[PDB]
């Protein structure tokens, strides 16, 4: 059992009011069963696309989730992960630079 | 030097629930997917059939179709046999394929992990446990090796089918494998020492150089992050530099990448 690492970053330079794509890359976890959500102001984004799960040379699993988004300076965005290795969901916020 | 990797992930939760999903990679590009939900393998590239005729592809797929059902029943049987020492849930992963070289191009591999630990490989003409694997695998592997037909097929697939197919793939997918996508960069920081961050996104292929400079002098504290994938088969990388406030002036992030052709990105703080 390995705990997932979560990295959240944008596809393009984040410019306020301009449509973009936010990525949530979840890696280094085992077993493969996982639930990933992306949040806008703490609320689940319904349209989220997920890559096929895969695994690395060390046998740990990884997956990419992404969703369309428009940064502003009034909305927060996060990726939230539920996995057996952790007693509670892990949420990581997009830091507005990444 | 391309590696072709077929990755199988099988989960067995109990006797009435299991799934097997596969993804196939040529270097860092996905070429096939096969979900437990689908009857047939899906192409993720227009060129994913490589140089195989419709008929040869159909035969290869039929073999994988039979294999997927057989594999499932075999593991279910291996558990019945070995239980209680090994019971559900169970995760099995298989990594199989070949790596192509110059001249006559290849080495093949088939590695198997149980519960996330590498335990078995196919090598030479038979399955073998790797040194340090648990002794309960002894009988299952003897039972598996008793299937001479499977061994012959696996040897063929690894020694002959895999390199031939991959030669055709490299040929048919040449334009994509050699595509050039340009990075875009932008700067940021968090506010007394500031961490400066140079973000580079949208580049393909993976090799890139990113560095903080002050004129022509390289900033040795430049720390490169991991390569992170974008969903559109391009890459993302960031490079950071710890600085003292009132020192950012003069600093610049320089980006070199094959797609730029001499027109490096240089972004001044
Ligand atoms: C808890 C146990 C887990 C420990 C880890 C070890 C597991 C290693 C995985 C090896 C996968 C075995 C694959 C073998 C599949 C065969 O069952 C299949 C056999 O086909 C034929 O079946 C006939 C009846 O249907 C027999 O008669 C007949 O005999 C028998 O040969 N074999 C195949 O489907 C061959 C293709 C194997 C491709 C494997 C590539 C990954
Ligand atoms: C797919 O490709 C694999 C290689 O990746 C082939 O595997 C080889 O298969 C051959 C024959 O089936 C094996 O050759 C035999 O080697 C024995 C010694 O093996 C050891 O020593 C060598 C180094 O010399 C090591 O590489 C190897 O790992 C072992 O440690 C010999 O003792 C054998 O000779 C005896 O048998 C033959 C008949 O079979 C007689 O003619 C001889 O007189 C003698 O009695 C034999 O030479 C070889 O070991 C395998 N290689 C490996 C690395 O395991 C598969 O055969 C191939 N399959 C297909 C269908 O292409
Ligand atoms: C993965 O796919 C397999 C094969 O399509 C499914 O296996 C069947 O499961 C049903 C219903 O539970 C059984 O009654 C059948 O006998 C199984 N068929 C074979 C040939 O294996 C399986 O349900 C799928 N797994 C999941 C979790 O959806
Ligand atoms: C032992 C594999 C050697 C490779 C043989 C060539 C097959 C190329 C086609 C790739 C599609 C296979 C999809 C993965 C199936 C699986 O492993 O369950
Ligand atoms: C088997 O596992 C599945 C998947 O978690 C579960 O839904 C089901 O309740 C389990 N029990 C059985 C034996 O069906």
């Amino acid at each position: 059992q390995k705990t997932p690492q979560i990295q959240v970053y944008s596809r393009h330079p984040p410019e306020n009011g301009k449509p973009n794509i936010l990525n949530c890359y979840v890696t280094q976890f085992h077993p493969p069963h996982i639930e990933i959500q992306m949040l806008k102001n703490g609320k689940k984004i319904p349209k989220v696309e997920m890559s096929d799960m895969s695994f690395s040379k060390d046998w740990s699993f990884y997956i990419l989730a992404h969703t369309e988004f428009t940064p502003t300076e009034t909305d927060t965005y996060a990726c939230r992960v539920k996995h057996a290795s952790m007693a509670e969901p892990k949420t990581v916020y997009w830091d507005r630079d990444m | 030097n391309y590696t072709f990797r077929c990755l199988q992930m099988s989960s067995f939760a109990n006797r009435s629930w299991s799934r097997t999903d596969s993804v196939v990679w040529l270097g860092d590009l996905q070429t096939h997917r096969w979900s437990n939900d689908s009857a047939t393998i899906s192409f993720t590239k227009p060129w994913s059939q490589g140089k195989l005729s419709n008929q040869q592809w159909e035969k290869l797929q039929h073999m994988f179709q039979v294999y997927r059902v057989s594999f499932t029943r075999d593991i279910q049987e291996l558990v019945k046999m070995m239980s209680p020492k090994e019971d559900y849930p169970i995760e099995i992963q298989l990594s199989a394929g070949c790596e192509m070289y110059p001249g006559n191009a290849s080495e093949s591999f088939l590695h198997v992990a149980f519960q996330g630990k590498y335990v078995v490989r196919f090598w030479g003409t038979s399955w073998q446990t790797v040194p340090g694997a648990p002794s309960w695998l002894d009988l299952p592997i003897k039972v598996l090796n008793a299937d001479q037909g499977t061994s012959a097929t696996v040897q063929m697939l690894l020694n002959d089918t895999c390199p031939l197919f991959v030669r055709g793939l490299l040929e048919a997918g040449k334009s994509d494998l050699e595509k050039q996508e340009k990075p875009v960069a932008w700067l940021s920081s968090v506010p007394g020492h500031r961490q400066l961050v140079c973000h580079v996104s949208g580049f393909y292929p993976k090799p890139v150089w990113v560095m903080w400079m002050r004129g022509d002098q390289e900033q040795q504290g430049t720390h490169r992050g991991d390569f992170l994938p974008n969903a559109d088969e391009t890459w993302y990388l960031q490079a950071t530099l710890d600085v003292e406030a009132g020192e950012e002036a003069g600093l610049a992030c320089r980006v070199k990448h094959s797609s730029l052709g001499g027109q490096d990105i240089i972004l001044y703080w």
